[PDB]
């Protein structure tokens, strides 16, 4: 279906993968990071049925299967079930083949280097692509908001980096990488509900939780004062349909769980929230920097399309930050879908065509040239 | 009897075929019931919601 | 007298037993699961004389005859008669022989495991059949019907079973056991006919009140009014025929008796209906199967051909369900011969020949095999 | 007949009510949380009979009756059935009444808020107890135990917990409540002896095989040895007699109801069983919380009392576990009853006086109060 060997560019999270091909703007599908399994002995003889479902299978068949998830706060522990996630997402339906065309896969700033050495000896090995690069997911978001300064939040299931780039230079000391997503959200909303009469445990449970907040839920401009209605009245609960036809009503849940963004301590995480992450980021650049950091707090990643985030986190950064500076947020509507967009922007970039790495380099060093060659 | 039979066969069987066209029917009405419900609900929260948070514009 | 190999298909109930060929669309040899023995003294010498009478010579000679069932709610209590039923099936009507004709018996998921390897045994030791299967009524039941999903509702003579079906995989923790059959409406019907001036008790007497309950009997889709009536004009009373040119006239007893299946408590039973359990193998299924088996209500066997069943069924089920969601009863006119033409597609199926258990398997195992073989 | 204000402490759960008074170290009396009601039409005049049973007046006379638990897996939805459960167990049994004295009951850490304001509501206005206050099972399960430290394991009649405590304080995110449970083995051990030729659907069925799994089940160290054995030879077997003179002589079933505690799928549960449930939330726990809660898995409620339980599950921990470190489990002989004592524990001391919800602040608010006053 491609007239050039364009690479092709996916962000795999512990959440989703957002797939196209290097030099659009937009990925053309999205998959869940999941493969499901079969929890039950088959009882009727020539139904199909596969040993196991990805992505979107997964989901479709899920009413029996147990669902797991490859990526785990940012890295890869399960690459089979990844080799056939990139199988289905590059062929199936983008509809090609990494054979004929180079790879751009995506990372935090200091990810594992295990993740980004499986990352490149997978494509090499399995998928015998002609190069591959690994990126940085802050990189990325920067090129596609039109920035080379500012503090990229990727707020994503699996890991809250927060890294400070100026001029298009890490300042890698101001890194306040942080064990607080997504994933744990949705935890803490599933046992709220629990506390509302409504249970959830098992896999189809978990992903209606996370179908309800994502739904339902919001962070709310000022927290308190908003739980302070949503917990004394009716007037600021909304309903969801549970898949069997009943339903569940949230009030101050609604915002209790995104609000462990804001306050960790609802999960037991020793954190004061992402606001302080992002301005201690800001605070541990050089004075000459700081201006231009408050100016472009960044947001990328899931967690950042809540209601009242961008308001929210503008205003508690400017909360921390001396008066007489402005401080601004980079949230357009196309926030968080920058990092996909950005994978496209560096794989196509006339500058950047030096960095790939070639089915050459690759066999002669191993996996560990990723190291080496991507940054 | 065989005549009334094969009539009242006729008559069961024409409105079993025809129930049963009628049971598709209310199985297809039934679905764009739904459609008209979840079209409806959607776009009545979807707006009930898009306004209540976008407030500011 | 058949032109091929084909395994027989046998749904030999605590009922009626209807065997033929598998790949055809119907039983060839339908007989009661009776063997019939003389309750008196000879008087007249050279008039033959069975020492025991079966199937259809059973009923044809049982005016002076005990009739017994060798099957009781779901299994074999007597093989040797099993034996005798069998023989008969096979060699005189069938036509023929199981050494060549690997057969196709059937049981319920929750059955005893004497009856699954008894039956086996005698299979093998007896009729010498080359190989075995026992069958699901349940699977048979989805087959015959063009489905993997669903809840099959097996109501006939001896047990209701309520077993969940998805995407082919048993759900056995959702399978209801009841203990209230087609054999407990006609005790019903005799008592209840008692207290309208016409007892029976005896062989020929439980054989006609077994037919009026077949030919007489319904539920319609409300019980109250339709006794409000039927109590108060002879509008509602049809009248059975007696064998010897007697008659019977009928009121409200014709539904009061099936009115059981909603109100067990009818026949002293615990239990509040075969519309809770029918819910209750829907309910304990997960959240995301319970929307496929409330649109699967499947009817297979026998007391499925009550007027007015199918859709008082879908309306009590309906009465317990969540609302929007479409609970939806599946009740074709091949309502009962189901389990036979399942047996017939299972049993000829490619892809279930592995399946069967042959004259190897079963002599160095023993008959415990089928256990582990059939599902 | 107490010559103190003494507070009365009680268990009211899905299986038994436990209770005594505060000061004490065992209730002083326990029974079924049951409330039994007749089946059957009355036919002789002047034979008293009530319209609902209580206790152990309703299994006494259960012949005729159906028997109902008020509580649903701990939650209490019936509480018109557990007043007269609380009239009985204070008034014919310990003698009191809460009138005069404040009342202790107690409730799971995830446990829906409905248990903890009915529980409440009913007390106050129904039994006019001047105070109350409803306790954490796993708070005192601990104190029970001699702990501040260590994990719930409350594996009883409705939901196992698995909660981590440390130096006092809950380790909230890392709890696993799990639909698993004593009642569940109940009902699967009906369905595995109905798999031997002994069928149990009824009430009273079910308080048979509650009284076979009672007195006859064990998990044993290594489930497949015990398994290849049992299934083997009748050296594993053991024989219950029924109330009506029956014997039913039982194999593997023995162990293999209680298996489903680390075989969660036996009975179609996803779970990968309560040892790892344990594991897991000592491993969502810091590193410096680990090394004491490992040491310190402790045992509460029924099943924990089955031979083989304490070691199974420890071998099993430990298999996940790290070595160097220490993995142990806590399951002293106090166990079944061991909340209750702990209730004891916390109703007299000094430190709670001042926890208790007064009926003062219990009006002025309504019941809703003991979200806010207890915990």
């Amino acid at each position: 279906d491609e007239d050039e060997t364009t690479a092709l560019v996916c962000d795999n999270g512990s959440g989703l993968v957002k797939a196209g091909f290097a030099g659009d703007d937009a990925p053309r599908a999205v998959f869940p990071s999941i493969v499901g399994r079969p929890r039950h002995q088959g009882v009727m003889v020539g139904m199909g049925q596969k040993d196991s479902y990805v992505g979107d299978e997964a989901q479709s068949k899920r009413g029996i299967l147990t669902l797991k998830y490859p990526i785990e706060h940012g890295i890869i522990t399960n690459w089979d079930d990844m080799e056939k996630i990139w199988h289905h997402t590059f062929y199936n339906e983008l509809r090609v083949a990494p054979e004929e065309h180079p790879t751009l896969l995506t990372e935090a700033p200091l990810n594992p280097k295990a993740n980004r050495e499986k990352m490149t000896q997978i494509m090499f090995e399995t998928f015998n692509v002609p190069a591959m690069y690994v990126a940085i997911q802050a990189v990325l978001s920067l090129y596609a908001s039109g920035r080379t300064t500012g503090i990229v939040l990727d707020s994503g299931d699996g890991v809250t980096h927060n890294v400070p780039i100026y001029e298009g230079y890490a300042l890698p000391h101001a890194i306040m990488r942080l064990d607080l997503a997504g994933r744990d959200l949705t935890d803490y909303l599933m046992k709220i509900l629990t506390e509302r009469g409504y249970s959830f445990v098992t896999t189809a449970e978990r992903e209606i939780v996370r179908d309800i907040k994502e739904k339902l839920c919001y962070v709310a401009l000022d927290f308190e004062n908003e739980m302070a209605t949503a917990a004394s009245s009716s007037s600021l609960e909304k309903s969801y349909e549970l898949p069997d036809g009943q339903v569940i009503t949230i009030g101050n849940e609604r915002f209790r769980c995104p609000e462990t963004l804001f306050q960790p301590s609802f999960i037991g995480m020793e954190s004061a929230g992402i606001h302080e992450t992002t301005y201690n980021s800001i605070m541990k650049c050089d004075i000459d920097i700081r201006k231009d950091l408050y100016a472009n707090n960044v947001m990328s990643g899931g967690t950042t399309m809540y209601p009242g985030i961008a308001d929210r986190m503008q205003k508690e950064i400017t909360a921390l930050a001396p008066s007489t500076m402005k401080i601004k947020i980079i949230a357009p509507p196309e926030r968080k879908y920058s990092v996909w967009i950005g994978g496209s922007i560096l794989a196509s970039l006339s500058t950047f065509q030096q960095m790939w790495i070639t089915k050459q380099e690759y066999d002669e060093a191993g996996p560990s040239i990723v190291h080496r060659k991507c940054f | 009897l065989s005549d009334k039979l094969k009539e009242a066969e006729t008559r069961a069987e024409f409105a079993e075929r025809s129930v049963t066209k009628l049971e598709k029917s209310i199985d297809d009405l039934e679905d764009e019931l739904y459609a008209q419900k979840l079209k409806y609900k959607a776009i009545s929260e979807e707006l009930d919601h898009a306004l209540n948070d976008m407030t500011s514009i």
